[PDB]
Formats: C-alpha cells, structure tokens, sequence
C-alpha cells in the first residue's frame, strides 16, 4: 500500500542472488565455445563456493587490506626486507617472477574453462577465477616490487619481465604452468590446469614454500604466498566438477586417463627438478628433503585423496609416476649442476652448498657426495667464485663430454653423462632440422605432435656467440651497465662484470651438430 | 655457423628490404604463402631462417594487411579470402577435408596446410579461428586414440624421423 | 608435540637470525630500487599500476611490443600460437601501448567494489526501514520495471560473457585487466538488477522475483529482439578479440546499453516516484564511464592513432562500426515499442521526450567515439531510424 | 591418529631406509586415501578457531584430526572430513564473520571443499561420483 | 651516524631476544583470556564491541553502574562533578546498560563512512560524464532544490551541535559513542546537501550554489521558521543530555527531519526527474535509520523499561513528547507551504498527496516511538493541524 | 539545455566544501556556550587542517586497516604477542588502560570545546577531534 | 646542524655533569627555539620520503634537518620550517596520495602545523600573533 508496508531492515544476501544465477543464460544454436575440445559432455554443474561479484570483490578486499597492512606498515617497520638470508632472497627472484608467469597464463587458462563451460554459475565462477589469477600476478609482482625496495640486491628483483629471456631456465618455465595449460584442449584445461596443477603442484609451490622462506628470514612471501593459496580451493572445486562430468561420461571418459598422464609428466617435468633445486641449492636453512616434500604432497596426499580416490571412477594412477618420483629423488640435483654450470645466463646469485650443506645433502640423499659432491668441490677449487679465475663450468662440461642438450618438449636441460633423474637422449634428424628428446614421455609427444613442439632453444639461438655478448645484449647487468646481475656466489665483493665473463673465453656450440 | 643478434641482424634487414618491394594484395599474398610454406611448421622446406622467421612473417602480414586495407573493398576485408575465394567456402572446403582424412599423420598434415595458406591477413579472422577450432577438434580426437598404442620405435618409423642417436 | 620439524623463523630466532645478519652484506648491490625501471611510464612518473602489470605476458618480438624471443613451448595442434597476430585483424607498433586510465590493478578494483558491495547492504537495510517503497508508481513497479528492467540483465550477462575468449586472445596485460574488470562489471550489473527484483520481493506483496517473465520478454518478445541478436552476435559470432570489446563497449552498450539504463530505466524512475531503482543505476552507470574511459584508450590513443597503422585500424572500426551501429539502431528501434506500455509524462514518455533522449544519446555517442576514429554519422537520421518504432 | 602426522609412514626414515621404501615396487602406483588436508592461514581469527574448533569441538567428533605448526599455516589431516562453521567462530570473536570471513585464512585443500550456509567443509567424499 | 642510540629491537635482535625468551615462562599465568570477560553480554555472546566500549568510563558507585568508588579527584568550581545524577531528569539502575545494535565502535563506523566517502566521488565523476542533470526539471532544480534543500543544512547542522553538551555530559561510553557517531552523521548531512549544491554548479552555469540564499531562507523565511525554533531550542535552550537526545532525534528528525528529507526533497525529486538528489538522501535516510536504533535502544529498551524507574523515565519523556511534538508539528505547519510553490503532480502535491505523506510519517513514529513510551497520539489529529498549513 | 551540458569528469574535493563551512553557523541569542568559562573574547578562528566528515572517516579507516593488519595479520602469524619481556608486558597493562582514560576523558574535553568554540570551522574540527578520541579509547 | 641533534646540549652528559647543567640557575625557565620536531611513522611511504623527499630536496633547502632513527619512528629536527608536498610523494609512489594520505603516517608535531594545498608544513612561525 501507500501508507502500509512491511518496514523490517532486510537486504539480499549472495546466495539469495546466486540461487537466480543458473537462469541468466538462455539457449541459442551459437552459444557454445570457440575453442577446440575432444570433450563435448554434458557439463551442468554448481558452483561450490556460492560466489556474486559484490561478494567476491568484499571478500578479496578483505584479504589485501590485511595482506598490504602487515607489508606497507608492520614488517616495513621491521625492516624486514633486508632480513633475508642472500641465498634465499635470490630464490625468490626466480620462483616468485617465474611463478608470476604461471599466474598470468592460469588467467588465460581459466578463461578458456570460462568459453568452454556451459552452466552460468560456472561461467560465473571461472570469471572469478580469472580475477583471481590477476590478483595473483599483481601478488608475485608485489613480492618483487616489495624486495626491489627493501633488500639488498633489488637486480633481479627489479627487471626479471626481460632479464629472464637470457637464460635456459626460464624457457621451461613458459610451458610447465603456461603453455602447456593455454596451448590445448579449453576443457582439459580442467585437468592440466585444476586436476594437477592447482590441486597437486600449488601446495608445494606456494603453500610449501612459506616455511622455507620463515626458515630463511622472508616474512613477505609467507604474508603474499599464503594470501595467494586462498583463492586456490575455490579453484579445485571447480575444477573437480568439469572432471565429475568427464568421468561420467563414457564418451570423453577415455580421452581422462591420458590427458591426466600428460598433464602429470608435463607439469613435474619441470617443476619436481626445477623447485627441488631453488628449496635445497638457494636456501640456507632447509625444512626438509625436497623429495620429502615431494612425497607428502605430491605421491601420498594428492595421489591419494584426488587421484586415488577417483579410482573408483575408472581415473587410473598416472603411467609416468614411477619415472616422476625418480625425478623427485634425483632429478633436481642434476638440474642444480645445469644451473651452477650456466650462472652467467641466470638473474640471481647462487650459493655452492657449503662443507654443513654437503653433509645434509648426502645425509638425506647417499650418493650425493661423490657423485654432486665432488663436481661442486672441483668447480670451486678451479674458481667457480672469484671474477679473475677465467673459468666458468659451462665451459669445463664441453671439455669432459658432459654435454648438455635442451629438450624440444619441456625445455628442460639433460646432461645425460651426470644425470641420476628419469633420461636418455634421444636425437632424431626430421626433415633437415636436428630434435634432442630426454625421456619417453616428450617424446611421444613430439613423434605425435611435431607442430606444437618447435620452440627454439639457446645454443640454437645462441650458436657461436661469446657469452658476454648474449648476456649485454639482454640487458642482464646492473645500473652500472657492466657488472652482471647474476653472481656465483652471494657475498658483496668480487662481484663478476661482463669483462669477467669474457675472459673465460666461453662461446655456444652446436650440441647436436656431432650426431 | 655463427648468430647474428637476436632482434636487429642482416638477416631481417634483407627480408624487410624484400617485404617493401610488395605493391599489390595479390603479389603479398603469393608472397606470404610462398613464405609460410618454405619456413613454418615442421614440413617447411628450410630452416635457413629459422630464428628469424617469425617476425619475418609479422612483417609480411604488415604489409599484407595495410595493403587489404588501402586497396580492398570493406566487404572483401569481412567476407572473401586475400586470395579472391569465398572465405566461407574456404571453411566447408577445408572442414570437410580433414573430416576425410585417414589417419592422424592425413590429418595433420591438412590442418598445418590450411594455416600455412590461410592464415590472416590471407583469410578473416573470424572465420580463420572457427575454422582452425574446428581442424584442431578433428585432428585433436584422431591423435588422442589409442595414444600409447604405437611403441616409440614405431612411432619412429611412421613419422619417417633418421634415428642419429639413442643412448 | 608433533611429528615434524616446528621449523624456527630466521627473522626472531637469536640464532638464525644471527647467521642472517653475518651473510647480509653492509650495502646495497645496486642502486637501482624501481620495480621495472625500464616501463615506459605513460605519465610524469611510472605508477604502480604499471609497474605491477607491464610485460606480465611474456611475449615474443614477433607480436609487435614483445621483449622475449624464440617460438612458445607449446602450441595447440595444428600449429596455433599460445598467443598471436592472427586473433585479431587490428595491427599495432606495441600492444602493451595500453594504459587504463583509473590505473586499476586487482587490488583497487576490488578495494572500490568492496565499497558498493558494503553499502549497498546498508542502503538496502535503511531503505526497507524508512518504507519509501509506498510512493513507487505501482503500474511502473510490476508491469515496467519488474518485467523490463529485470529482462535487460540478460543483455548486461550477454556482454559479460562476450569477455570469455577477449580475456583468452588478447596480446597484451593492461588489455586483459581492462576487458576482465569490464566483464565482471557487467555480471555484477546482471546480478545487481535480480538483486533489485528480490529486494522489492521482499517489501511488496505478491512481486515475483522470478526470472522467468524477464527471460520470457528477453528471449521472445519483440521488444528486446533487436538486442539479443546482436548480443548472441557480438557474444558468440566472432573471435577477433578487439572487435568484441568495440562492438560491446563503443557501439552497442554505447548506445542501447546507454539508452536502456540511463533514458529509460533510470530516467523513467525519477518521473514515476522510484527511490530505488536510480541507486542500482547510479552503479552500472559508473561502471560504464569507468568501462569507458579503459576502452575509449585501446581503440582512439593507441589503435585509431597507431603511428603505422592508425588508418589501417580505423578501416576496420568504420567497418564495424557500421555494421554494428546498424544492429543498435534496429535494437533501440525495437525498444522503443517499450513506451507504448508506459504511463504519459510530458517531456519524458512522449514523441518530444523520445526524440530529446535519442538525440543524447547518438549525440553523446558521436563525440565519444564517432569524431575519435573518423565515422561519420547524421545524428538525425539515427534519431528518426529509431523514432519510426515509436507508437 | 598417528597415520595423519606430516611425517608418517615413509617420512620417519632417512638416507637408505628412505630410498628403498620410495623406490619399492608397492609404492610405484597411488594409493587411494581416505584422508583430507586442510591448511590455515595462522592470523589473529584462524588461532582462535584451530585452538578453539578445530581441537575442541573438531577433535571430539573426529578423534584423527592433527594439526601442526608450520610457521606460517596449520597443517590440518584428519580421516573423513573436516567442517568449520563461521557461526560459531563468530561467536567466538565477537565480530561479524561469515562463510567468506572465514575462507580469508583458508590456503589449502587437498579434498573436496565447499560452502553450505555458514560452514566450510573438506571432505573425502567424491560429490557425484559417490 | 647520528647522536642517539639506534635501538636494537627486542624482537629481532639475536641478544635481547634471546634474553626475552629465556624471561618468557613456558606457560600461560592465567587461562581468562576474554578481555573484559565480566561484562554482562546483551547478546548470545560478548561482542567486540562491548569489550572496547563497555565500562571504559570509570564511573564510581554513585553513578548507577559504576564500579569504582569515592569522589572525583578535581569538581568545577561551586562543586559540580566531572560526571553526575545532576546532569538529567531520567534516572536507571545502570547507565552502562545501552547497547547500539549495529554494535560500532570507532573502527567499523569509519570503515563504513569511508565506504561511502569514496564511492560518493566515483559516482560524482560518473555523473558529470553521463550528463544526466539533462533531464532535471530546472524550476526544481533552482526554485525549490537549490534553494530549500540548501536551507535544509542548517536544520541538520544545527542538531549536530545539540550534542555538544551531550558529548560532555552523558553518563556512560556506549551512549557517548551512540550521540557523537550521530552527531559526525549529522553535519556530514549538512555538509552533503552542500556538496550536491557544489557539484550541480559545475555542470549548470548560473547554478548559484553559494549558502546565501539556503541562509536567508532558513533565517527568514516562514517555511523553516517553526523548523528554526525547534532546532534553536533543542541546541541550545536545554541541557538534559538525554531530553537533547530524545527531542531531536526521536522527536523532531523523526517528524520534520524525516517529512522534509524523505517525503519532500527525496520523493518529490522522483517525481520532477531528479538522478542526483536520491543519490544524496539515500545516505541521510541511511544515518537516520541507523542513528534511531541506538536511540530505540537508549529510550526504550533501556530507560522507559528500567525495572525501578521506567514509569519515573516515561513521565519526563511523555512530557518531552508532548512540547516538541508540538514543536515539530508547527515545523510541519509552516513547511507545508512549500507546496505553494511546486508545480502540482498528482498524489505527490496535492492535498491529498500530501496527507498520505503526513500519514507516513506521524503513522511511523506512532509505531517507532510513542507506542513504546506509552505516548498517546491520534494521527489523524496531527495530519489535520499540519494539513492546516496547506494551502 | 535539455541536450547540451559539460560531460568532463568532475567530483567535489574536501576544500570545496569546507569552504562554505563558515556560514553554516547563524546568530540567534542563545547562541553561546553551556558552560561556565572566564573566556569570552572573539575566537573566530580557522581549522588548519580542513576536515570534513566524509574525508575524516576515508582518513582515519585508512589508518585502521594498516593498523589492523599489522596486528590480525602480520604480529600474530609472528607470535610477537608472546615475544615481550615480562616488565615491559606488565608495564602495558597500566600504560595503555590509564592511557585510555585520559584518552575517554579527551572525548569529553574536546566537547566542551566543541560546545565554548563560535567559529562553524572549529565547531565541526572540535566533533573531529571528540571522534579521534573515541578511537584512541578503542585503540588503547 | 649540531643543535638540533636529539642527544644536543646537555644530553650528551652524564651523571654529575648531567646533573650539574639540569640543575643550573640559567635552566630553570624555558628558552625560545627556532626549530620544530616532526616525527615520521615509519612505513614503506615514510621510508621513501624520508630518504627522497627530506633528505634530499628538504635538506637541500634547509640544511639544518636532522633524521634520527627511533626503531619505530623517524624523529626530525630542523630549524625555521619543514615542509612535505603529498604531490611530489605520490609522483615518487606511484599512486593517489592526498594529503589527508600524507598524515596517515605524520604521529606527532612540535610547531604550528597546517596543510595548505597538496603541503604539508611545520613551522616555527606563530600564525595570528607574528
Ligand atoms: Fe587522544
Ligand atoms: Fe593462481
Ligand atoms: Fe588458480
């Protein structure tokens, strides 16, 4: 009426809204996705977390204020920023620009799961997904930007989004968490991207990492990382209901185990070794054995509870795992010879593991000592450390058959001749181009898939060039214009310039061109 | 053989040089096909230009595309294929084709034939990216059965690699 | 106790932060302490903005702007890039030219929206209390705003979903925040409207909340059909991602989207005695001039004025633009069958007050982004196009 | 409870004894758990709530439930299924908290999570597969 | 090297934290770890809110609820006591009984209010680039909105500084924070309708939005002339703390305040297509609704029911009631004649129109209030003595 | 004009309105102070820091959330609550509760000087001032 | 610059000495000063202006400035005035800073202090007296 009416305070709280969500969208013959999919079930799922956009922007509000608070004003107050051990504060240029990439690229991944789904409330969810994957990258960045500020090295810190062009390990990193989500099938993104990827390998990568970082003296990304890892559980969620209908589905049920398979081999492929090396090799005080790590939150914890347990809905555990926990053992020491050997390519200061180091590292890992062990303890009696020796180990690999090829798949190097991990070289010529593959699984790949697989490597784009030249080229110096960004050790003096580097001599050869 | 610089060599220069001799939309688009069948894709025929190809080619779409524009009526830009077909009938031509195909190596080989002609600016994107989706699905469901059935010294064999190495 | 290590924090533990302290070296290793010095800042001095956003992608020199080099890691099948030149016909010198204007990265974006999403609750809560319902028209209340207004979230969720491949496609970082922000905007003004509808629900007896009337109007009635097709095109018909976010923002919710929200609905509220409807308007109309501002940078500072292929852009936007423009005038030409169901104010809902309203519109559309790529357009005769829909 | 501990099972060995069970044959292939992990954010309100729901109320209902001190987080695995109402931690703190209040702390989930009115669940159970 | 020490942090520095840890014992000394556990809690647990405000005044016994004891250290000259019972005609059991059920403390009222505060500029920015001012009715914009709208502010700007002897004076830290809170919302009123005349100026050229006008107007003019007195009267001619409270909020405000910014400006401005002004009044409507709850709370819950002296309480509030309920309805009187001046729209300024309004709000705080403290009012008697006034 | 009107991106800044804050204020007889004061010279003055109501709140939240933060968030993931020694923690049990009682009575303070201030200026400063105490009362 | 040192004068004895100046017959009533205190809540903006703003175009133009480290604030002594423009810290923050934002981090004041436009400034001069 208008004199009477119901003046109880109401509002509409964000499942009164959500409840209507699933009836915004309306059929037409066009609305389907644009991208290519093997999986054309029925997917018409809910949402788990109940999310409107009002909601989602006061929850992750919620979250920053607190996360800046402490960053902006507390731990500033500490001076925190410059109470990182050096080699861990170097870590974080490297996993925090690398995995920034990865939350850039989830963006896009997550937007193909928004094209390719079908209920409103999913498209509604991956939309806040892809938010979240904004959030994330400014997040990443921010830890950067943060230690740019505030620690002593900001070289690295400061400049990664072009200074990790120059070097080989930022190649495959563009495909364990970007590529190899972003290039494919928009519904398997499902399961490279949530089933594996942020079910499985965010927990070590993000949430892992925030004890190795309070352990070494970071109190920032504990405060950023942990922060990030929030948003991931309402990613899983969506994620498991895609694979819900895929299992369920006879049709595209058997295209499941091996999309699961590859997505498996082509996420560990990098990140088991590439992560065990930056958590044992660039930090001072250690948590735990990596493979440890590996084995809590990799095989037992999400094998079990995501992948054993869909078992019972014909999700088989994936044929790559036995040459995978190999890796995990192994892989990473010999990623750590790669890395140390290739120094000058990198942007970050690296540590040789120090006479208590080498004790742990063969404590936890027998073997280590004469087989890592002993290369280390050469490098350095040869002057791994000092700028006026005019060695550098690259160099000293070549002398000693230690070749070290790229893989056309993954990117990850292989030195066949050191290598304990998962490996053999194969070296295929096909139509005048020379291919090095590393392990059965890339390599099926690439005898399957030769298009998707041309990536250009750095001794193919390197050939024949001296080492400084690349390294001035790709702007891998400090303000001063000379002196490296990259050092092979993490004190203050006798840092190494780009005349350092040249009078080692070093130029890139051609690895396959013996073959 | 030793690299020139990675963004600014002879190499790009000379083909930049080559690129702006082009006057025409029909002579850029034999040119750019000519381009994308001898250096992209693993059945190109040279991989002299391998670290340059790549923005070669942006270049040579440049071209192409300012071309189109100045040259071209609006409804050629939305509708018709650079090389004067229907854009349309290039889509149920080459949709049909890979639907034909008996294997995955026919049906690869279709679908990298059809980018390395079609690519825009030779076809527009609309109806270049529906098509390459529609390709992508066929040749995507062929390659994804029974994909571990073939052992790698077979998978070898049908994909006519030389073996130089197998440690 | 516990099984594993309770592993000591080298930031308070005397002992390792000692160990710490002795590795730190007494001075800086470079002086150089800004976040991505090299940015290019388009302002006087570099903003966060840009620093926490410019060169996210990865990108190779072969899509133009580019610091990396090489091919990707992997590439769909069939040989489609990660990213590439092909997904879309515009061309530029540099795609990470962009700079949205409000310099938005996620954190205050999400920090402003908290804002409305908090206060939205209190109005609602007051508004309620204060029962200033009792003086809404009650024929405009049930038979206009409950069926129209609720059937337009459906064209605002259209063009929410218009994003999903934009936010895949596009080639650069400040693009994707300004297309995703866009598209979440355009959701929350979707669920905004139904949220509107459950709030009278609750203070008028007998008001259905349902969206079964409004998807009844949208999907079949001849009011919205002009809309939804150009909708369903601008959604679901193409894939050039830059012809997506101009046909959405520039063309169609420039115009239709202008016309529907402001003219109609929020205008209309203000002649019939509706306290309410106008601060659910007051929000999608930010939205959209915040939108705006983004979207009016990609297309007239960076693609229409593009040193090498300025014109080049602007043959594609006259292209679409017409083609567009032309779905939008049929659009509004439908709409505007709309006032026959409306109650006659002088001024407003008459011939005079169609054509005064449609003259802003189209007017405001030309300078915004008519005159900034060249489109040439008679104001008049879109008014009339328009006008030959009214009863 | 104690097959729930970060380090149970395998991870109590070191060196050889480590590598040999790591590398058995048995252990090549995934086991299915019946178990989840929850992992807590440490603030002043997620504290509060593993002293006060987790531990009290939680562990009542599910004796398996452990939790560890990671610096950083809480490590939470327990058999089943792990539920946390923001209801009742609202009333713990004395300030509004609702289900989103509560998902500000929670990092991780290794299971099945969602929302269902004001309590957050991680559960073990296969939602449309069971 | 500067002249004093750089102190080394007991929390970081290896030395002193280690001494720190060693002095720390390895268990709690008490396991009450609820801050201010003692405090009765209103609801079904004790809430922040009331562990930071409840008993932060140290009253002694002698004030009913305090838990201290003995004199006041330092009285005024003559005698006076920093607090006393002298200070208001209502007596209770307990002073600290008062609880605002929005439950804001300092940090939740500002965190709201900058909501607000931020949101307000984005929506203003908006606003000039929609050009939606086009469609104002201009008589009402500069005959009627710019000109007793303005002269509204001081209405509000004078109940803000009716609390300044209330903010000295009162007796317990709850009912402080309930009169200072609606105290900033009242000049943020003032202050607001101030700003809408600031920002109406940039976009209408000769919009004069200096005060002159609004003050001759709320000086001079008879329409706020019964409004002028009351509020005159209630600053500054009493100083029970509490008859300050109850008069100008649940008395005039809820009356005149509501009539005048919810009745006239607020709906009117829905009927002559005004975009601008709902934006404004939906936070004043906002305040108001949120201010009557902790008021409610004082007056009723509190002391018209205070198990020893709530008749006693009910007597001074009836007698209240009853002059500035007299007051305020000679307020209305003389407002009504507004409606002399603004151009006729059915059932919103017609006399019939006009009674339904009338009817709203004395029907309203029949319900809010005088049912409460048992105050006896026939609305229709009050519409008609009001109505007298319309013309 | 029904179709022409400037459409450039404009708000209202605090100075803006605090300009016209002066003549809020309007002369009436009783229009003087409640309480007794030996002072009663002209004091027509300024507020140096122009403070209006929404901008005091936008202020002083910002300097919560930092605050808020630190302590919620930062601190407490640090354990510091438990990292003071045993004098100095002890000590903060009298400093900060008799600090807030200083603190509760400044509420009160500034309103009698809010309630003896002329100027609309020092007027609307004074309720700003009363607000800052309440915070620090909750602070403390 | 030496005068306006925290430890300037007699702080810099001790004991007796200390004593002895404390209690001098000069020193018992207060002695007009030219300077003004600021203090500076350390923060990652008051870190940036401290060390870009202050310290080099504030003590540029006014040499007598002294920053002093506190742990938890910056104390700054300067004779005549000191002057912050919030505009020239948000060109060197990259972000919005008004300065009502400038303030969120400025604790306390020993002068007359006032914000005239985008400045903030302390001074030693008596408004409405000199
Ligand atoms: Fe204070
Ligand atoms: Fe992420
Ligand atoms: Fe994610």
């Amino acid at each position: 009426d208008a004199l009477k009416v119901n003046r109880a305070p109401v509002g509409v709280e964000p499942q009164e809204v959500h409840k209507w969500l699933q009836s915004f969208n309306w059929d037409f013959k066009e609305n389907r996705t644009k991208y290519p999919t093997k999986y054309h079930m029925a997917n018409e799922t809910k949402e788990q977390f109940k999310v409107i956009a009002k909601e989602y922007a006061r929850m992750e509000a919620a979250k920053d204020e607190r996360q800046f608070g402490t960053l902006l004003d507390g731990l500033t107050r500490l001076g925190a920023g410059n109470k990182v051990h050096p080699r861990w504060g170097e870590t974080m240029k490297v996993i925090s620009n690398f995995l920034e990439v990865g939350e850039y690229n989830a963006i896009a991944a997550s937007a193909m799961l928004w094209d390719s789904a079908t209920a409103a409330e999913q498209k509604n969810g991956y939309l806040a997904q892809v938010l979240d994957e904004i959030r994330h990258t400014h997040q990443c960045a921010f830890i950067n930007h943060y230690y740019s500020k505030h620690y002593h090295d900001p070289a690295g810190h400061n400049d990664a989004r072009r200074t990790r062009a120059i070097g080989p390990l930022w190649k495959g990193m563009k495909r364990v968490f970007a590529d190899g989500f972003i290039s494919g099938d928009a519904v398997e993104c499902s399961v490279n991207l949530q089933l594996v990827g942020e079910a499985c390998f965010t927990n070590p990568l993000i949430v892992a990492v925030t004890e190795w970082a309070s352990a070494n003296g970071d109190e920032i990304t504990p405060t950023v990382f942990l922060s990030v890892e929030t948003d991931e559980l309402r990613h899983m969620a969506n994620g498991y209901q895609t694979v819900v209908s895929i299992a369920n589905d006879p049709a595209s049920a058997k295209f499941l185990n091996t999309d699961l398979n590859n997505a498996f081999w082509t996420q560990q492929k990098y990140f088991t070794p590439v992560l065990g090396y930056l958590f044992e090799y660039g930090s001072k005080f250690k948590v735990e054995p990596w493979v440890k790590t590996w084995n809590r939150w990799v095989y037992e914890d999400w094998g079990g509870i995501w992948i054993g347990r869909l078992g019972k809905y014909g999700v088989e555990s994936p044929a790559s795992l036995r040459d995978a926990k190999r890796d995990a053992y192994w892989a990473h020491h010999d990623l750590a010879l790669a890395a140390y050997a290739m120094w000058p390519l990198g942007f970050a200061r690296l540590a040789l593991p120090d006479e208590e180091d080498q004790a742990w590292f063969e404590a936890n890992y027998p073997g280590w000592a004469d087989h890592y062990g002993k290369i280390f303890n050469e490098w350095k009696k040869l002057g791994y450390e000092d700028p006026k020796s005019g060695f550098i180990p690259y160099q000293w690999l070549l002398a000693n058959g230690h070749d070290v090829y790229i893989d056309r798949v993954s990117q990850v190097p292989f030195i066949p001749s050191l290598a304990k991990g998962t490996g053999s070289l194969r070296v295929h010529e096909f139509n005048g181009k020379k291919h090095s593959l590393t392990d059965d699984w890339g390599e099926r790949q690439w005898l399957i898939e030769p298009e998707r697989y041309e990536c250009h490597n750095v001794f193919e784009q390197y050939e024949g060039r001296e080492l400084s030249e690349v390294i001035a080229e790709g702007h891998g110096v400090r303000s001063d214009g000379k002196t490296l960004i990259a050092q092979p050790h993490t004190r203050g003096d006798n840092l190494w310039t780009l005349e350092d580097i040249k009078r080692a001599g070093c130029v890139f050869p051609d690895p396959l061109a013996k073959f | 053989a030793k690299r020139e610089p990675i963004h600014d060599n002879s190499i790009r220069t000379e083909w930049e040089a080559k690129i702006a001799k082009l006057t025409s939309v029909d002579q850029a688009t034999k040119f750019i096909q000519d381009f994308r069948l001898a250096y992209t894709s693993p059945f190109r025929k040279s991989y002299d230009i391998d670290v340059d190809y790549q923005y070669i080619e942006r270049k040579i779409e440049e071209k192409l595309s300012v071309l189109k524009t100045e040259k071209l009526p609006v409804a050629d830009l939305i509708t018709k294929a650079t090389t004067g077909e229907d854009a349309a009938a290039v889509e149920a031509t080459w949709i049909a084709k890979i639907k034909a195909a008996k294997s995955k190596y026919e049906a690869e080989r279709i679908h990298i034939e059809f980018r390395q002609l079609y690519k825009p600016p030779v076809l527009p994107v609309n109806v270049f990216l529906r098509t390459d989706a529609a390709l992508g699905t066929v040749l995507m469901e062929i390659r994804n059965t029974d994909y571990y059935g073939t052992p790698l010294e077979g998978l070898r064999k049908e994909r006519g690699v030389k073996v130089l190495h197998l440690q | 106790p516990q099984s594993s290590q309770v592993t000591k924090r080298g930031l308070t533990d005397p002992e390792r932060a000692a160990i710490i302290a002795a590795a730190v070296p007494d001075h800086a290793l470079d002086t150089q302490r800004k976040y991505h010095y090299f940015i290019q800042p388009r302002w006087k001095r570099l903003s966060e903005y840009e620093q926490l956003s410019c060169y996210a992608q990865p990108n190779p020199d072969w899509i133009a702007g580019g610091l990396d080099w090489g091919d990707w890691t992997q590439k769909f099948h069939g040989g489609r890039p990660s990213w590439g030149n092909e997904s879309t016909e515009l061309r530029t010198t540099d795609w990470y030219r962009h700079r949205d204007p409000a310099r938005r990265w996620h954190h205050p974006y999400v920090k402003d929206k908290s804002e409305e999403a908090r206060y939205t609750q209190r109005f609602l809560a007051a508004y309620s209390s204060e029962g200033s319902i009792r003086t809404i028209d009650p024929y405009w209340r049930d038979e206009i705003l409950n069926k129209y207004f609720g059937a337009l979230l459906y064209s605002e969720y259209g063009l929410f979903n218009a994003h999903s491949s934009v936010g895949r496609d596009c080639l650069s970082d400040t693009i994707r925040q300004t297309a995703v922000f866009a598209a979440l905007d355009k959701v929350d003004n979707a669920q905004m409207i139904q949220m509107e509808r459950l709030f009278i629900a609750k203070l008028v007896p007998g008001f259905d909340a349902s969206t079964d009337v409004p998807k009844k109007i949208w999907t079949t009635d001849p009011i919205y059909s002009g809309a939804r097709a150009t909708v369903q095109e601008i959604w679901q018909g193409v894939q050039d991602w830059n012809e997506i976010l101009w046909a959405g923002h520039a063309v169609y919710d420039a115009t239709f989207g202008q016309f529907a929200r402001r003219e109609f609905f929020q205008r209309l509220a203000t002649v019939y005695g509706d306290t309410l409807t106008p601060f659910f308007t007051a929000q999608s109309q930010t939205y959209f001039q915040t939108t705006r501002g983004a979207i009016d940078d990609l297309f007239v500072y960076c693609l229409a004025n593009d040193s090498e292929f300025g014109a080049h852009n602007r043959t594609f936007l006259n292209a679409w633009t017409e083609h567009y423009l032309a779905s939008s005038v049929a659009a509004l030409k439908d709409f505007v069958g709309l006032y026959a169901k409306v109650e006659k104010v002088a001024g407003a809902t008459d011939r005079a007050g169609v054509s005064e309203a449609l003259q802003r519109v189209f007017g405001d559309w030309k300078i915004d982004y008519a005159d900034k790529i060249g489109f040439r357009v008679d104001v008049d005769q879109k008014v009339d196009a328009v006008l030959a829909g009214y009863k | 409870s104690a097959h729930n501990a970060y380090n149970a099972g395998i991870m109590q060995k070191t060196g050889k004894a480590f590598a040999d069970e790591f590398f058995a044959e048995e252990n090549q292939v995934v086991h299915e758990s019946n178990a989840v992990v929850l992992v807590l954010m440490k603030s002043d309100e997620i504290d509060a709530i593993i002293e006060d729901i987790v531990l009290k109320g939680g562990k009542a209902k599910n004796p398996s439930i452990v939790v560890e001190d990671k610096a950083g987080f809480w490590w939470i695995k327990a058999d089943g299924a792990i539920e946390i109402d923001a209801a009742e931690a609202g009333e713990l703190l004395g300030k509004p908290f609702s289900v989103y209040d509560l998902l500000i702390n929670v990092s991780s989930t290794v299971g099945r999570a969602y929302t269902l009115g004001t309590k957050f669940t991680i559960t073990s159970e296969l939602m449309g597969l069971d």
